C-alpha cells in the first residue's frame, strides 16, 4: 500500500 | 539532459503469418516523457493501439510499451513512428522478424 | 527468492496547459498491480492485476486519496525547486520519486529506499540506514535541512521497514499462484550472412521472468567486450521478457564463437554454439 506522509521540498 | 528514444520493434510470439499475434514497440532511454508513438500498417496508422503506464529505470529514463493486436500478413508492412523533442523528424522503425 | 514493493511517481508541469500531469505506478517485482492517471475518468486509484481486486472499497478509498495528496505534494514541490533552480514559470519540469521494500523469501525485511529527481536527475535521496539524507546539490540540501527539521526521515522509515514490509507480505500471499514463478529463458542462435564473407550471429533469450538476464559473446576463451551488440530487456506483454546479442564473425569461424547465458530459473549458465 501507499504511504500517507508528505512533508513540502 | 535530453535523451533520444531506443526504440524496438517486435511480436509478442514467433510469426507465423494467419496466426494472431501481438505488435509490440517498446520505447525506453528518453527524457522528457512526452512522446509520440504510432503503430504502422502498410504506412497506416493503427487506430486501436494500447500502451503501458508510464514508468521509468535507474537512471531516471522513461520506458513505455505500446502494442496492439495484429494478424501478420507477409505482405503486409509494419513499422512504429516515434516522435520526440530529441527528433528533427519522426522515427521510423519497421518490424523485422529477427530484429 | 526475494521479493519487492515500489511505487513510482512522476509529475510533468504543463505551463498554461493546466494542472501538472500525474501518474503513479505500483510493482510487487516486475508486476503492476494499481495505476493512476491524473488524465483518465477515474480519478481513482485502479487495479492492474488479477490479485489486487479482492481488495474492498476502503482500500481504494486509501489509496485514492494518498496517491491524490502526493500529486498536490509535487504540484508545491515543482513550483519551489523552480524557484531553488532560478528557473523560470514557462518551461515544463518533472518530478520523479520512486520508493519501497525489499523482503527475503522467509518475508525478513531486507531493505527500503527512497529516490528522487527532478529533471531526470538526482536530487535529493534517503540513505540505506533510513535515518539520514543524501542531497545531490546546494539546491536539494535547502529540502534535506527542511526534512533534517520535520524528521521526516523517521516517520518514512516507519512505512519502509514497517508497513510497506506488512502489505508486501499480504500481496505475496494474495497472488501466490501468480507472483511466486521463476520462468526460465527459453534459447536459441540465428545465423545472417552480411555478405559472402561475414555473418551476424544472435543469441535469442524468450519468455523469461524475472527480467533479470546476462548475455555474453565468448571467441576462443576471450570475451568481445566489445564488437557485440546488445539491446537492452524488453517486455513481451504477458508478464515474461525478451533480450538477444549478437556479432559480425567471420564466415567459416561461426563455431570460434559461443554465447552464454545466465538467469536464476536455470540451474547451469547455458553455452550455444552455432
Amino acid at each position: 500500500a501507499l504511504h500517507g506522509g508528505w512533508t513540502t521540498k | 539532459i535530453q535523451r533520444t528514444p531506443k526504440i524496438q520493434v517486435y511480436s509478442r510470439h514467433p510469426a507465423e503469418n494467419g496466426k494472431s499475434n501481438f505488435l509490440n514497440c517498446y520505447v525506453s532511454g528518453f527524457h522528457p516523457s512526452d512522446i509520440e508513438v504510432d503503430l504502422l500498417k502498410n504506412g497506416e496508422r493503427i487506430e486501436k493501439v494500447e500502451h503501458s503506464d508510464l514508468s521509468f529505470s535507474k537512471d531516471w529514463s522513461f520506458y513505455l510499451l505500446y502494442y496492439t493486436e495484429f494478424t501478420p500478413t507477409e505482405k503486409d508492412e509494419y513499422a512504429c513512428r516515434v516522435n520526440h523533442v530529441t527528433l528533427s523528424q519522426p522515427k521510423i522503425v519497421k518490424w523485422d522478424r529477427d530484429m | 527468492g526475494s521479493h519487492s514493493m515500489r511505487y513510482f511517481f512522476t509529475s510533468v508541469s504543463r505551463p498554461g496547459r493546466g494542472e501538472p500531469r500525474f501518474i503513479a505506478v505500483g510493482y510487487v517485482d516486475d508486476t503492476q498491480f494499481v495505476r493512476f492517471d491524473s488524465d483518465a475518468a477515474s480519478q481513482r486509484m485502479e487495479p492492474r492485476a488479477p490479485w489486487i481486486e479482492q481488495e474492498g472499497p476502503e482500500y481504494w478509498d486509501q489509496e485514492t486519496r494518498n496517491v491524490k495528496a502526493q500529486s498536490q505534494t509535487d504540484r508545491v514541490d515543482l513550483g519551489t525547486l523552480r524557484g531553488y533552480y532560478n528557473q523560470s514559470e514557462a518551461g515544463s519540469h518533472t518530478i520523479q520519486i520512486m520508493y519501497g521494500c525489499d523482503v527475503g523469501s522467509d518475508g525478513r525485511f531486507l531493505r527500503g529506499y527512497r529516490q528522487d529527481a527532478y529533471d531526470g536527475k538526482d536530487y535529493i535521496a534517503l540513505n540505506e540506514d533510513l535515518r539520514s539524507w543524501t542531497a545531490a546539490d546546494m539546491a536539494a540540501q535547502i529540502t534535506k535541512r527542511k526534512w533534517e527539521a520535520a524528521h521526516e526521515a523517521e516517520q518514512l522509515r516507519a512505512y519502509l521497514d514497517g508497513t510497506c514490509v506488512e502489505w508486501l507480505r499480504r500481496y505475496l500471499e494474495n497472488g501466490k499462484e501468480t507472483l511466486q514463478r521463476t520462468d526460465p529463458p527459453k534459447t536459441h542462435m540465428t545465423h545472417h550472412p552480411i555478405s559472402d564473407h561475414e555473418a551476424t550471429l544472435r543469441c535469442w533469450a524468450l519468455g523469461f521472468y524475472p527480467a533479470e538476464i546476462t548475455l555474453t559473446w565468448q571467441r576462443d576463451g576471450e570475451d568481445q567486450t566489445q564488437d557485440t551488440e546488445l539491446v537492452e530487456t524488453r517486455p513481451a506483454g504477458d508478464g515474461t521478457f525478451q533480450k538477444w546479442a549478437a556479432v559480425v564473425v567471420p564466415s567459416g569461424e561461426e563455431q570460434r564463437y559461443t554465447c552464454h547465458v545466465q538467469h536464476e530459473g536455470l540451474p547451469k549458465p547455458l553455452t550455444l554454439r552455432w
